[PDB]
């Protein structure tokens, strides 16, 4: 267990910046990241595993996201993913 | 100036990457691996507040608690077929 608690209260100041979050509420999200950080970054081992690669690199994050997510969510993650990537590398 | 700032993410971009890098998930983990994962993190946490939120107001509350963000997950059949039950 790690904590995003505090990235995950800049997240909820961007998108309602008047509505707070109680100690509950935060505990639930905090748990939530962090079991989809392991079941992404555990499928990204195996995918790298499977096809003899050193790296987990951007692209066995992508897939990953695709074998974890359902295919919406998903769609929009990847979306999300390379426009960071994109924005980084600029 | 940082990873995430760079990046345009809130997202801890240097931790998640010491994250994996300890993880021992491989025996490199590129640059972009964690920008992009943080990415991804962070569209799940900005979905779900974002509705849970919205769940909040419509309750005429100020603050987001547990009940919200069940109803937010269970109204959404994305986010429950991922998340599955909240308790």
């Amino acid at each position: 267990v790690e904590t995003y608690k505090i990235y995950i209260f800049k997240v909820l100041k961007q998108v309602h910046p008047d509505i707070g979050i109680s100690s509950k509420a935060m505990g639930i999200m905090n748990s939530f990241i962090n079991d989809i950080f392991e079941k992404l970054a555990q499928e990204s081992s195996k995918l790298a595993r499977y096809n003899k690669k050193p790296t987990i690199t951007s692209r066995e994050i992508q897939t990953a996201v695709r074998l974890v997510l359902p295919g919406e969510l998903a769609k929009h993650a990847v979306s999300e993913g390379t426009k960071a990537v994109t924005k980084f590398t600029s | 100036t940082s990873r995430s700032s760079k990046a345009g993410l809130q997202f801890p971009v240097g931790r998640i990457a010491r994250f994996l890098k300890a993880g021992k998930y491989a025996e490199r983990v590129g640059a972009g691996a964690p920008v992009y994962l943080a990415a991804v993190l962070e569209y799940l946490a900005a979905e779900v507040l974002e509705l849970a939120g919205n769940a909040a107001r419509d309750n005429k509350k100020t603050r987001i608690v547990p009940r919200h963000i069940q109803l937010a997950v269970r109204n959404d059949e994305e986010l429950s077929k991922l998340l599955g039950d909240v308790t």
